[PDB]
């Protein structure tokens, strides 16, 4: 399988970033969603796991 | 008096020569238009020349390049005339946005793209107008943004690609998350093709009209929402008591600006 790996040049860009070399998705028929605010509010002290952790550091693109 | 009547007749002859130059404007024959612009008063009739250039840009799309060439020549002659032309273009773009007319806003966007393409107006106001057109979901706004992208894809690539990425994200969200018809999907596909090609067939820089040097020309950041001055007071002639000194200054400004076969 073809390694579609994008080489970044400048470090000013974020590590996760939509490159212009990638073709755009251009996404353009209903989903089985639950009722809006009928029940199930989240309890206290639940969160995404790494909320305090940043998404990317300076070493992420180099790694 | 006789002096005011002579000044009014000279202003009418200058306006008639400007209208004859704008009507007979050609891409290969822009030197005759430049000589007709230099024959009349360029400083005293700068507002009349800007009004004639705006009328030629609004009347036909083929004369928009000649109007951009005249605006670039006026900006290279003096930065105040180019700043007044950019402020008038920004006020026309704001009037076309507020009036909710598709054709007037399309003509104002084409004139703004021609003025930014002629290095006479700043691209920050055009980028803000493109961001305002992208933030408002409409078919006419998307068509005006696609026309501005097809007019100045080279300028958008040389200025900022983050605005193009935001426009692509807004078009993707318009196609799925917002309501998109067949014409809206066609406009989104045209915007995607303009962003992918980068307007290589029709670039921002236009040949045969760019006869004004960019070193003597200045760029003015005149916003559309700001109180832009059209500078139309100098378009109509007035009985100046110091009109002889103004005529001498205009004459001085026009003088300064001009064997093996055997082997």
């Amino acid at each position: 399988p073809n390694v579609v790996f994008i080489k970044t040049e400048d470090p000013d860009l974020p590590a996760f970033y939509f490159d212009p070399l990638i073709n755009p998705i251009s996404h353009r028929s209903q989903e089985p969603l639950p009722d809006d605010d009928e029940e199930f509010e989240l309890p206290e002290f639940v969160e995404p796991f790494l909320k305090d952790t940043p998404l990317y550091t300076d070493n992420t693109a180099n790694g | 008096k006789n002096s005011l009547a002579y000044q009014r007749m000279s202003w009418e002859a200058l306006k008639k020569s400007i209208n004859g130059l704008i009507n007979k404007v050609n891409i290969s024959n822009i030197s005759i238009i430049i000589q007709e612009l230099l024959q009349e008063n360029i400083v005293r009739g700068r507002g009349l020349l800007s009004r004639s250039v705006l009328q030629a840009q609004s009347a036909s799309p083929i004369f928009t390049h000649v109007y951009a060439a005249l605006v670039a020549i006026i900006n290279s002659k003096f930065p105040q005339i180019g700043e007044l032309i950019l402020k008038r273009l920004i006020l026309n773009f704001r009037k076309g946005y507020r009036r909710n007319d598709k054709q007037l806003c399309l003509t104002a966007s084409k004139f703004v793209a021609h003025l930014i393409n002629q290095n006479v107006a700043h691209e920050v106001l055009c980028l803000e107008m493109l961001t305002l057109l992208l933030e408002r979901p409409t078919d006419d706004s998307v068509e005006v943004a696609i026309g501005f992208l097809k007019e100045c894809g080279l300028k958008l690539t040389q200025v900022s690609p983050r605005g193009i990425n935001a426009i692509f994200e807004r078009l993707r969200n318009i196609l799925h998350e917002s309501e998109i018809d067949k014409r809206v999907q066609y406009m989104i596909e045209v915007m995607f093709a303009v962003r992918k090609d980068g307007f290589k067939d029709h670039p921002i820089i236009l040949e045969g009209l760019d006869l004004v040097e960019e070193d003597d020309q200045f760029t003015h950041m005149l916003p559309l929402e700001d109180d832009y001055n059209p500078e139309d007071v100098l378009n109509v002639f007035k009985m100046d008591p110091n009109f002889m000194e103004n005529e001498e200054k205009y004459k001085a400004i026009k003088k300064e600006i001009l064997i093996n076969l055997v082997s």
